[PDB]
């Protein structure tokens, strides 16, 4: 399961 | 910056004149991912060419494999031609059955 | 042995022509097993290795919704980067991510990855310490500070040591049989004309898997460092790979050369020569 990404 | 595509044109199996085979055009090392790939028999675009889904490698460069069914003969000429923003003109690479 | 779970993410903007194209591609031990592609009417996470068809409907639904959440977040990031870089709204741009974990045979984390690139160049990456960031330019420094503030590195470490390892364990269970696959190269030597009194000996290896392999040419059992030609290993299209290495040698001396092929599928390395029919 891929991580949930956080904004740049 | 932008990365210039590398091209290999080669058969899936060792070619035997008159035996059905698959011709591959393996395109790598390019960026951005938009790219236009055609394959050519005796100077004319081949209509039925399949494309793998695009992927990229550890170095961020994209790669993709195009292929088509073909039956090699002694005299037919094949090529793969790639248009990509990293190049002023399309790049054509010919099939050499010894490579 | 060791194993890895890695996701390769792509977000490509295309002003005027649509919403950005978003893709998540998952790899177990360097082989694709799942894929989300936003370029559809109803984009869904899909199994890419038949052994993933084991996972039930809830898995696909949950991964799908999380993908769509990711996509929308990357849509924002593309706009953010136009800002950091003072770029025009008109051009296409790319954000790429490599995220994942490598575990040893004991099931402990060996290395974790969280790497970003913008327009194909390094942007930011989590360091080996899983505590600090390497920013490649002035724009990434902004993100770096942002993420330092929010404790992003800690969140990533929790993922890498927890979730990531745990899922890899599960996928291995479901696909280990086919993951351990090897196909030994089938090798042969071809002979080709050169000008005057030289010939080319080409050593082929075909139908092997995994892709990793070494071909060498020896003269009288001694390795040749310069003048060996070869191609980058390449997919045959059936899930196996091909490669060749060649040398130019004197006409009449072919029998003084041997090709050696090293591959993990083989009981022992191959030794072969030009066999005049």
């Amino acid at each position: 399961s891929i991580i949930g990404f956080e904004k740049l | 910056i932008q990365k210039t595509p590398q091209i290999q044109v080669y058969s899936r199996h060792p070619p035997e004149n008159g035996k059905p085979n698959i011709l591959n055009c393996y395109v790598t090392q390019f960026h951005p991912p938009h790219i236009e790939i055609q394959m050519l028999k005796n100077g004319k675009k081949i209509p039925k060419v399949e494309m793998s889904d695009m992927s990229f490698s550890k170095d961020w460069s994209f790669y993709i494999l195009a292929h088509t069914e073909f039956t090699p003969t002694e005299t037919d000429t094949y090529a793969c031609r790639v248009k990509h923003d990293s190049m002023a003109e399309p790049k054509t690479v010919y099939w050499d059955r010894d490579m | 042995g060791p194993h890895s779970l890695r996701y390769f993410v792509t977000a490509v903007s295309r002003p005027g022509l649509g919403e950005p194209r978003y893709m998540e591609v998952g790899y177990v031990d360097d082989t694709e097993f799942v894929r989300f592609d936003s370029d559809a009417e109803n984009p869904r996470y899909e199994p890419r290795a038949r052994w993933m068809e084991q996972e039930g409907p809830e898995y696909w639904e949950r991964e799908t919704q999380k993908a769509k959440g990711n996509e929308q977040s990357f849509r924002v990031d593309l706009r953010t980067l136009l800002g950091y870089y003072n770029q025009s709204k008109g051009g296409s741009h790319t954000i790429q991510v490599i995220s994942g974990c490598e575990v040893g045979s004991d099931g402990r984390l060996l290395r974790g990855y969280q790497q970003y690139a913008y327009d194909g160049c390094d942007y930011i990456a989590l360091n080996e310490d899983l505590k600090t960031w390497t920013a490649a330019d002035m724009a990434a420094l902004i993100t770096k500070h942002k993420w330092e503030q929010a404790g992003e590195a800690e969140r990533l470490r929790a993922y890498l040591e927890g979730t990531c390892v745990e899922w890899l364990r599960r996928y291995l269970k479901n696909g280990n049989a086919t993951l351990l696959r090897t196909d030994s190269p089938k090798a042969h030597v071809t002979h080709h004309s050169r000008p005057e009194d030289k010939v080319t000996l080409r050593c082929w290896a075909l139908g092997f898997y995994p892709a990793d392999i070494t071909l060498t040419w020896q003269l009288n059992g001694e390795e040749l460092i310069q003048d060996m030609e070869l191609v980058e290993t390449r997919p045959a299209g059936d899930g196996t790979f091909q490669k060749w290495a060649s040398v130019v040698v004197p006409l009449g001396k072919e029998q003084y050369y041997t090709c050696h092929v090293y591959h993990q599928g083989l009981p022992e390395p191959l030794t072969l020569r030009w066999e005049p029919p």
